[PDB]
RNA sequence: CCAUAGGUUAAUGAGGCGAACCGGGGGAACUGAAACAUCUAAGUACCCCGAGGAAAAGAAAUCAACCGAGAUUCCCCCAG
RNA sequence: UUUUGUAUAAUGGGUCAGCGACUUAUAUUCUGUAGCAAGGUUAACCGAAUAGGGGAGCCGAAGGGAAACCGAGUCUUAACU
RNA sequence: AGGACCGAACCGACUAAUGUUGAAAAAUUAGCGGAUGACUUGUGGCUGGGGGUGAAAGGCCAAUCAAACCGGGAGAUAGCU
RNA sequence: GUUUAUUAAAAACACAGCACUGUGCAAACACGAAAGUGGACGUAUACGGUGUGACGCCUGCCCGGUGCCGGAAGGUUAAUU
RNA sequence: AAUUCCUUGUCGGGUAAGUUCCGACCUGCACGAAUGGCGUAAUGAUGGCCAGGCUGUCUCCACCCGAGACUCAGUGAAAUUGAACUCGCUGUGAAGAUGCAGUGUACCCGCGGCAAGACGGAAAGACCCCGUGAACCUUUACUAUAGCUUGACACUGAACAU
RNA sequence: CUUUAAUGUUUGAUGUUCUAACGUUGACCCGUAAUCCGGGUUGCGGACAGUGUCUGGUGGGUAGUUUGACUGGGGCGGUCU
RNA sequence: GCUUGACUGCGAGCGUGACGGCGCGAGCAGGUGCGAAAGCAGGUCAUAGUGAUCCGGUGGUUCUGAAUGGAAGGGCCAUC
């Protein structure tokens, strides 16, 4: 139970660190995102068919 | 509702018998001449997925 | 960049063809070599051809 | 409005495209005209809105006949 | 200003010193120009990347009239 | 000129209202894509028309695969 | 509270009382725990109905390869010590 | 005769003082301009929001205008506090 | 004369006049998916648009650029076949 | 010059003294002919400059008449406010101290006044910057599009001549 | 095969003349107590015009947006491998 | 002087990168070249001469071929 007194070590920011995305109410980067760059599933090719 | 896979994703990794991606490497599409025999020998065969992305994959690829 | 990518293709027929660059202004005669031809397991005559 | 009184061709809508592929709304109206037809059976001129495809079915159809499913429609022709 | 650029460092010197035991086939030292030349069961790379040719431990010596540093493999 | 349009009566019927659900006619943008045009949001919001206690759909010019199934609708899988 | 740093002459608050912010659903992974175990478990639905039925399916015990295929091997290659 | 002159009503709003928690969310006092005209006013009517209207200032369109107000999308979004 | 109602009344806007240009009347143009209406129950001595802005003396040179107007032989060129 | 940067250009007039004004000069940074040029009577709550009259505008303020301010009675707010037992100086210190250090001064508390400070009050700074913010507007930015315009086909036929 | 002279054919290119589609915001009659509309008569125009689909050109008329960062603040300059 | 090793399949073991990746490599197999041979040759004294993915193009390929036989398309290899 994050955000509920000092003593309980999860005070005050919930865990979340200090203003960032994830400090934010529904933030957060999408799953894959690399800060910007084409993410590894994007630099890399496809290969391969399905049978 | 059911969690969607990324399918770019999906068509570019399996995964192995140990838990692990395998994927090919790239520098071998249209550029590939000026290069010598040898670095495009070794970009022929398939890869592991480097440790440092696997919580990556594994997020893109939550059913497989 | 003004020296052009050719390709080599062997005259065995299997359609197996090496790639290279040549110098347009000189040398106009076509290149030939012998080199391994990875069908036929054996070092063959390649030709120059046009990269299309 | 622009309904034909025969095939009952109305507008419909659609999109505009392009080399991007951009899609903007549109508009796809009938080749509608008004003609007057001779009915052989009144001896007169009958006046009708009717599309370009119309036309073609009245001639393949007959002016009697098409007229008798107006009258089943109540176009009031 | 015109300047302030630089390439990333290729992280050159002796990656394996003397005495130490190498596999064959394992670059001890990566260099420009031959600063160390190749000695017994010790290869050179096109890049004049000395290699071992065999087991053993690595040893440097100087001989030759030039003065000049050698490096040598004593496979046991 | 017959006719026809038109006109006058007489019979029936319809008008409007009402929550959601239903069918159809139209139909966004913010937003997401860490921008933004394709795309997404979304045939959603909203507008319009019509009907019922349900509506709609419905009795194969359907699927299967060389074996067969046998209208439509709904649920769980197939399957992210 | 925010900061490298605030008695700071940086922000906030006249005071009290009440209210006021990490939840919910689904899926997935990991840990703990319980059951069964090379097996485990059912969903819709049926059902006097939290039982029972329903194993439709799902996961696991076999992988390699783009795939056909092969299989404790398999792929790569003409072939691999 | 006159978009003539001086000057009340009427209409305008140039200067200064006061007022600035106002007597008044734009006014008062003393002066000022027009004052038979492109004047002013009453009562009705018409033009509706990417639209109106504008002797044109981005002015005005119910004390709100470089895109009114009300409801809906809507708990828009907010890497910021 | 008009203007920023509510910090700007001006040298700003308007203005008569002047010039260019469009417009032959089912006029151009404008408001309207359209019908229609305004223009106008008017007809080039008319109407719309643009710039200039009483009056007086005057308004010179450049058609290369960008527009507009005229030409249509040739070059190029869509749907269609 | 409603244009001139250098610049208060130079000369003349006006003044005791004139960076403004007026007249000229031309060296027009960077005027110019209907995005009009130059003049122009009249007009102007028009801008600048000068003179006469006139005056507390001023030298330099004085007095007086009223309405407040002050006192009494009645009614009775507001913005603001972490809490205060709320001094000066010098130094220090989120770098300009009523609150720290040192030191000095100061009996407790009102009332009428003045505003130097409390980085006083007002309003999540309008300037500056930032956000892969917003909006309007411009154009030979991009992509479209209404409109306008071209042709083919349809509505749409006959005959003849080349 | 070339050169092709003529020959029918099949498609077009204009030009001329018609009316019967279509137009008539020409006249007249009726619906009709009616400057709408419709019908009738007639004239004029006429396979045009006009409209639909497709298509080329034009199109800030109207939209949706973009218009980088580092940087002894920013811009300008410079830089980006 | 003679030549095409500016070879094909691979690669023990290392280096350097967060990663994508980049670099070095004896030796092995098949075929070569130069040497009488030992041997050397998987480009150039070394370190710059470069661009991921998607999409599309070209050649090869018994990999696939949505009822079946083909094919289209896709895959793989070479390559733009
Ligand atoms: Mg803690
Ligand atoms: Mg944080
Ligand atoms: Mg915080
Ligand atoms: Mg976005
Ligand atoms: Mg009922
Ligand atoms: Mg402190
Ligand atoms: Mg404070
Ligand atoms: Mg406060
Ligand atoms: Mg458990
Ligand atoms: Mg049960
Ligand atoms: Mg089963
Ligand atoms: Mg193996
Ligand atoms: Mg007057
Ligand atoms: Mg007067
Ligand atoms: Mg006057
Ligand atoms: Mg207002
Ligand atoms: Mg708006
Ligand atoms: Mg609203
Ligand atoms: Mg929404
Ligand atoms: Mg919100
Ligand atoms: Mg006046
Ligand atoms: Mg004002
Ligand atoms: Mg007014
Ligand atoms: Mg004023
Ligand atoms: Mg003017
Ligand atoms: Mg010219
Ligand atoms: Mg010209
Ligand atoms: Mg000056
Ligand atoms: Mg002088
Ligand atoms: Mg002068
Ligand atoms: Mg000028
Ligand atoms: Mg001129
Ligand atoms: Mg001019
Ligand atoms: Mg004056
Ligand atoms: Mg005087
Ligand atoms: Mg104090
Ligand atoms: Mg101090
Ligand atoms: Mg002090
Ligand atoms: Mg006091
Ligand atoms: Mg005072
Ligand atoms: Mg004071
Ligand atoms: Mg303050
Ligand atoms: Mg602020
Ligand atoms: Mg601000
Ligand atoms: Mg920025
Ligand atoms: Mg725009
Ligand atoms: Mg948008
Ligand atoms: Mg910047
Ligand atoms: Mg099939």
């Amino acid at each position: 139970r994050l955000g509920r007194g000092i003593g309980s070590g999860l005070g005050k920011t919930g865990g979340r660190g200090h203003k960032g995305q994830k400090s934010r109410s529904g933030g957060g980067v999408r799953r894959g995102f690399e800060g910007g760059q084409m993410p590894l599933y994007r630099r890399l090719p496809k290969f391969g068919f399905t049978s | 509702p059911k969690i969607k896979t990324v399918r770019g994703a999906a068509k570019r990794f399996k995964k192995t018998g140990k838990g692990g991606f395998k994927h090919k490497h790239a520098n071998l599409r249209h550029i590939l001449t000026k290069k010598a025999t040898k670095r495009k020998r070794h970009l022929r065969p398939k890869a592991m997925v480097s440790k440092g992305d696997l919580g990556l994959v594994i997020a893109c690829l939550p059913y497989a | 960049g003004i020296r052009e990518k050719i390709k080599l293709v062997s005259s065995a027929g299997t359609g197996h063809f090496y790639t290279t660059t040549k110098n347009k202004r000189t040398k106009p005669e076509k290149l030939e070599l012998k080199k391994f031809d990875p069908v036929v397991r054996q070092h063959v005559i390649y030709k120059e051809a046009k990269i299309k | 409005s622009r309904v034909c009184q025969v095939t009952g061709k109305r507008p419909v809508t659609g999109n505009n495209r392009s080399h991007a592929l951009n899609a903007t709304k549109r508009r796809f109206l009938p080749n509608l005209h008004s003609h007057r037809f001779w009915v052989e059976s009144e001896k007169r001129f009958v006046t009708l809105r009717v599309s370009a495809k119309g036309m073609r079915v009245i001639d393949k159809k007959g002016i009697d006949t098409v007229l008798a499913e107006l009258r089943a429609r109540g176009e009031k022709y | 200003t015109r300047n302030g650029r630089d390439s990333e460092a290729k992280r050159l010197g002796v990656k394996r010193f003397g005495g130490e035991s190498v596999l064959a086939g394992s670059i001890i030292v990566r260099q420009r120009g031959t600063k160390f030349h190749a000695g017994a069961n010790v290869g050179c790379g096109r890049d004049h990347t000395l290699f071992a040719k065999a087991d053993g431990k690595v040893k440097f010596e100087v001989k030759g009239p030039k003065n000049r540093k050698f490096i040598s493999i004593e496979a046991e």
